């Protein structure tokens, strides 16, 4: 028998993660954002002035040199603000935001769609369905309607 | 006093890079608290050692 | 809420994703995204010579593993 003909590579090594820094003494002027849905990015290390995330504890706002914090993303909207003053809103389905002191943001999600790709007419129909599903006494339907309403209520609040 | 220094640690725990820029405000808050205590004590030391 | 009902965080994410896929407009992006929520997969295991489904972990999201 051949002595270990195979020697597979570790796939983690094919990615390039940031290296965290202690005591660097320099504050970044603008963050380096990286948003990813299921596998594909929509933004790769873009310069960004500011960003605004939603969580279960509440809505947070991140700027350059924000403290290292890792935390959930509650299912809602996500605002990016470039140096030019414009903005870009994205609806998400959960995730984890990884902030850096050096100025790097990895918002890894399961979905990321702009609000422009959503219509209020189609949303209004789903609302009463999720609501009446929450009314039906049954654990299989109540939780599903609760989750659907949880994602829809911020949309109904933001489109207005 | 401690409420100042107690803050500086926690801040430094969350951002070591800023530890060198927060110390002036820390020393300033400490100095003002200490000075208030110093006047409170200066009354008493002035209350006794001169008045008959 | 859904936490003690037994369904995991990931099924909750997938349900929220399915809802976002429902509401969004008709377009190429919806055509790309419906693929990322639809359920087509299975499990299977070999008997002595034949195939058999392992239906203890269901694909449909409303259900709960046991």
């Amino acid at each position: 028998q051949d002595p270990r003909k195979f020697f597979p590579d570790n796939g983690f090594r094919f990615f390039d993660g940031p290296e965290d820094s202690f005591g660097d003494g320099n504050i970044p002027a603008q963050i380096i954002l990286t948003l990813t849905r299921q596998d594909e990015f929509i933004l790769k290390q873009e310069p960004v002035a500011a960003i605004t995330i939603r969580t279960n504890e509440g809505e947070m706002g991140v700027l350059a040199g924000h403290e290292y914090t890792v935390q959930q993303l509650a299912p809602g909207i996500l605002e990016v603000e470039y140096e030019g003053g414009k903005k870009d809103q994205y609806v998400i389905s959960g995730g984890f935001a990884h902030v850096n002191d050096t100025g790097v943001v990895d918002i890894n999600t399961v979905e990321a769609v702009p609000l422009e790709e959503i219509d209020h007419e189609k949303l209004a129909k789903a609302l009463e369905e999720a609501r009446a599903k929450s009314q039906s006494p049954d654990e299989a339907v109540r939780i599903q309607g609760e989750i659907a309403l949880e994602i829809f209520e911020p949309l109904e609040a933001a489109l207005h | 006093v401690a409420m100042c220094f107690s803050s500086y640690m926690l801040a430094a725990a969350r951002q070591p890079n800023m530890s060198a820029k927060l110390l002036p405000y820390c020393i300033l808050g400490f100095a003002l608290s200490e000075a208030l205590a110093l006047f409170t004590l200066l009354i008493a030391l002035l209350e006794l050692f001169v008045f008959s | 809420s859904w936490r003690d009902a037994g369904i995991s965080y990931l099924r909750y994410l997938s349900i929220v994703t399915r809802c976002i896929h429902e509401v969004q407009k008709e377009g190429p992006l919806l055509t790309k995204n419906v693929r990322f929520s639809t359920i087509g997969w299975k499990s299977l295991y070999l008997d002595h010579g034949a195939t058999k489904e392992y239906t203890a972990i269901p694909a449909e999201l409303e259900k709960i593993p046991e």
